[PDB]
């Protein structure tokens, strides 16, 4: 991505923390999540993604 | 995800548009419910759409007991 999407990343990652302390990261990238991006701030794991089209099997479930 | 809850509805009215049962059966939708019918039919009977009840019973004949008396 660019520069305008990517330093609020990594200015809103640091909002979250507040102990006084410099953040770093690492970039992995996958293709078979379709439509999002899922992080990792230690074992925190908020996913947004493609795994909602396995979500709505509560259309074919009754 | 609304941005989905929009694309499944969308494609779920692309279905409502149909002329023969199925889109894409082919071959195989086409064996597969004549296959199925035939089930609900083979091990069930014969049956025909509205024939009614034809039949006939034939009750006990009754005899008569022989008897010297007296």
């Amino acid at each position: 991505l660019d520069e305008a999407t990517l330093t609020e990343l990594k200015t809103v990652l640091k909002s979250f923390l507040s102990k006084g302390q410099i953040l770093k990261l690492e970039v992995k990238v996958d293709p078979s999540i379709m439509g999002g991006m899922i992080v990792r701030i230690g074992e925190k794991y908020v996913d947004m993604s493609a795994k909602t089209k396995i979500q709505k099997l509560s259309r074919a479930m009754r | 995800v609304q941005k989905l809850f929009v694309d499944k509805i969308r494609e779920y009215r692309t279905k409502r548009q149909t002329s023969g049962g199925p889109v894409d059966a082919g071959p195989e939708y086409q064996q597969d419910l004549d296959r199925e019918l035939f089930k609900l039919k083979q091990m069930y009977g014969k049956a025909d759409m509205n024939t009614f009840p034809n039949f006939t019973f034939e009750d006990p004949k009754f005899e008569a007991v022989e008897k010297p008396q007296s």
